[PDB]
RNA sequence: AUAUUGGCGAGAGACCGAUAGCGAACAAGUACAGUGAUGGAAAGAUGAAAAGAACUUUGAAAAGAGAGUGAAAAAGUACGUGAAAUUGUUGAAAGGGAAGGGCAUUUGAUCAGACA
RNA sequence: GUCGAAUUUGGGUAUAGGGGCGAAAGACUAAUCGAACCAUCUAGUAGCUGGUUCCUGCCGAAGUUUCCCUCAGGAUAGCAG
RNA sequence: CGUGGAGGUCAGUGACGAAGCCUAGACCGUAAGGUCGGGUCGAACGGCCUCUAGUGCAGAUCUUGGUGGUAGUAGCAAAUAUUCAAAUGAGAACUUUGAAGACUGAAGUGGGGAAAGGUUCCACGUCAACAGCAGUUGGACGUGGGUUAGUCGAUCCUAAGA
């Protein structure tokens, strides 16, 4: 039902509905064969991997 | 099979020393195998992990990276590499404990205790 | 998570729940069964009502040597009090539920309470002394609560061929 | 700190709905008493009014 | 163990007192005391027929 | 050559598996009781990794609702599984001073086989 | 009731269990006194009470005889295999 | 018929889900029981031939643990007695100040000590549990501060006695 798409006490868990995908997916092969932080600490370490005279001769 | 009478075949016994084995024993118990360009060229198949020396994982959710040992927690029998890690979104960033049997050694961190240990296992360094 | 029961399309409903709350289970059993099935604004205003002593709440189940009232008519019933602690706490949750309902986006003129269930928490043991030197339980009885509201939104006959020819020749007779 | 001050407060909870007046609070009630499970009455004197 | 279940001060209340007559453990001021002591039907009393 | 429920060091079992096994698998001869001699418990299990719920919002706060970590929160430091007694809610049914049981069938609900 | 003494009371000290102490009540000796409390021998002694855990099939009793003087506790005969 | 453990075997079952538990579903046994489906669960377990035993519960005023009805009931009625405004606070019958009314009535509900207790004294912070209502308050919880001797005692002397 909810792949297709009041108060009730059926409800399914996510442990439950994992396993049925997998196993659909096993069923599905039988039937065919018959982060932020380490986006900014990648760019950080991509980014770090005459002349001039003042004064003189004297004590101002 | 063993033949010795001084060796137990207990588990109760081997379990109890290995949870309660002192740091210098645990040492010797965190060794890690090299790898085979290391193996060809020193002619050792393992060596108890330290900290200066770089690693591949061969194992687990992290296989196929490399990095630095940053620390040997021989408290937690488990040893962090700096590169290895999980990142939250606050910005924080924890070391995962690798266990050194399912790394690989690819550059020894080398002194005259290593050069030593390594020639009396049997080594030809250089 | 795990409620008692849940709302099927859960994008039109929101939740509250309060646990191991220090409040008497039968009274907040009585308030919750006062509460069940009403719209949030109108429960919202009895509730109001009951603390001001303009309205009781009645008392079916945990209602044995409970003094009698003129305020239990409305229910149909004579037992009924006024227990300001459960009203306070149910209050609070309805306010939860609001806030949660409001956040979603539902609309708050058409809210209800679909789902409200007490159930009871482990219990706070204190221990009293007592004659001929006993020491005799005294004990509170705390509460779950749990409630959830909810948006208002408004053959093939096998017959023998006996019958299959009666109605043949009914039809042909028929116009 | 935080850390440890949640810690401490999720450890307290048994404790708390036991009544205890604290860590110190460890009295310990018999199962069952003698004094007032020792009695046959007879015709005369008694262990109280 | 021999002495498995048998390390206990422990005395019948005797009959009349309204619980049963099993022994039970004396002193005061521990969950122990009160308690049913000795028996193969009791928790923490001495097995029947300990195996030797 | 013989003895050895103490001490020290070892190896084992058709033994017990947290109400069992030593009283004690855990800061156990501890906590606690008694003037004292002495008496004497209860108490093991998140996860592979604390990654132990950042952040928004409601609330004085505990907390709740979104979100997130994780294979799983039908693992949230009340934490593996999670029985019964007893309880709440929902749906169905019965009820003129007990209920329960047996034989038989009606009604309502529900369901398997057999389909060449 | 008694209330200036055979008075009331603190502290120290002495007397210890088949013992003490007693203006004598078997009173009191740490809520324990016709025998204090604690540990052990010790799983002490049973004429007696209570309880004693799965199924089915087949067979299936016994108060009636003589005795240890008679109660008590035992023997024997019969009945079922 | 059933249970724990043991030797042999089924090159037995199992992360495409072991054991356990729940079940308005299905089947086989006269029965003890056995078998299958669904849900939950997350790592081990069974058939057969034999061995072995701490092997089957409704009762024992049984043992340990847990839970009901009683029941929001009995009751929280000794010690004459409390009220107003402000402040604080999310919240004040119960906290603080002020305003009132009372009481102990010097053989005190005052001021000090002995035995005993051991920090309860005082300050700051502060409400999960406790104070049989409450609580911002506390002899509670958290962190610290505080006990100054030639002259006050012990120490010395001896009493009954040891
Ligand atoms: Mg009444
Ligand atoms: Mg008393
Ligand atoms: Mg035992
Ligand atoms: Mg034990
Ligand atoms: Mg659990
Ligand atoms: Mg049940
Ligand atoms: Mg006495
Ligand atoms: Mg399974
Ligand atoms: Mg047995
Ligand atoms: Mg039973
Ligand atoms: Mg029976
Ligand atoms: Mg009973
Ligand atoms: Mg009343
Ligand atoms: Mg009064
Ligand atoms: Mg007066
Ligand atoms: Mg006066
Ligand atoms: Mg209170
Ligand atoms: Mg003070
Ligand atoms: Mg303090």
């Amino acid at each position: 039902q909810n792949k297709k798409n009041s108060i009730t006490t059926r409800t399914l868990s996510k442990k439950r509905a994992k396993k049925i995908e997998r196993n659909l997916k096993y069923a599905t092969q039988r039937k065919l064969l018959v982060s932020s932080l380490t986006l900014v600490k990648e760019a950080l370490w991509s980014v770090i991997d005459q002349g001039t005279t003042l004064g003189g001769p004297f004590f101002p | 099979a063993k033949q010795s009478l001084d060796v137990s075949s207990d588990r109760r016994k081997a379990r109890k020393a290995y949870f309660t084995a002192p740091s210098s024993q645990r040492r010797v118990l965190l060794s890690a195998p090299l790898s085979k360009e290391l193996r060809a060229q020193y002619g050792i198949k393992a060596l108890p992990i330290r900290r200066d020396d770089e690693v591949l994982v061969v194992r687990g959710s992290k296989k196929g990276q490399e990095g630095k040992i940053s620390s040997v927690y021989r408290l937690k029998f488990a040893v962090q590499v700096d590169k290895v890690t999980k990142e939250k979104v606050n910005g924080a960033s924890v070391p995962i404990n690798l266990h050194p049997s399912k790394l690989v050694i690819t550059k020894l961190h080398l002194d005259k205790d290593r050069k030593a240990l390594i020639q009396r296992k049997g080594g030809k360094l250089e | 998570a795990r409620y008692g029961a849940t709302s099927t399309n859960p994008a039109k409903s929101a939740s509250a729940r309060g646990s191991y709350l220090r409040v008497s289970f039968k009274n907040t059993r009585e308030t919750a069964q006062a509460i069940n099935g009403w719209e949030l604004t109108k429960a919202q205003k009895y509730l109001e009502q009951v603390l001001d002593h303009q309205r009781a709440i009645p008392f079916r189940r945990f209602n044995s040597s409970i003094g009698r009232t003129a305020q239990g008519k409305e229910f149909g019933v004579t037992k009924a009090r006024w227990p300001a602690k459960s009203v306070k706490f149910v209050q609070g949750l309805l306010q939860n539920a609001a806030a949660n309902a409001e956040a979603k986006g539902l609309d708050a003129t058409k809210l209800y309470v679909s789902h409200i269930q007490v159930n009871q928490a482990p219990k706070q043991r204190r221990r009293t002394y007592r004659a001929h030197g006993r020491i005799n339980k005294y004990e509170s009885s705390p509460s779950h609560i749990e409630l959830v509201v909810t948006e208002k939104e408004e053959k093939v006959v096998r017959l023998t061929s006996r019958q299959r020819g009666r109605i043949a020749a009914q039809k042909r007779i028929a116009a | 700190r935080s850390k440890a001050d949640r810690m401490a407060k999720m450890e307290r909870r048994e404790r708390n709905r036991h009544a205890k007046q604290g860590e110190s609070d460890r009295h310990n009630a018999v199962s069952l008493s003698k004094h007032l499970f020792s009695g046959k009455r007879g015709v005369g004197k008694t262990d109280f009014r | 163990s021999e002495k498995a279940g048998h390390q206990t001060s422990a005395e019948s209340w005797g009959t009349g007192r309204a619980v049963a007559r099993i022994p039970r453990v004396g002193g005061g001021g521990t969950g122990r005391s009160g308690q049913g002591a000795f028996g193969n039907m009791c928790r923490g009393g001495r097995m029947f027929a300990p195996t030797k």
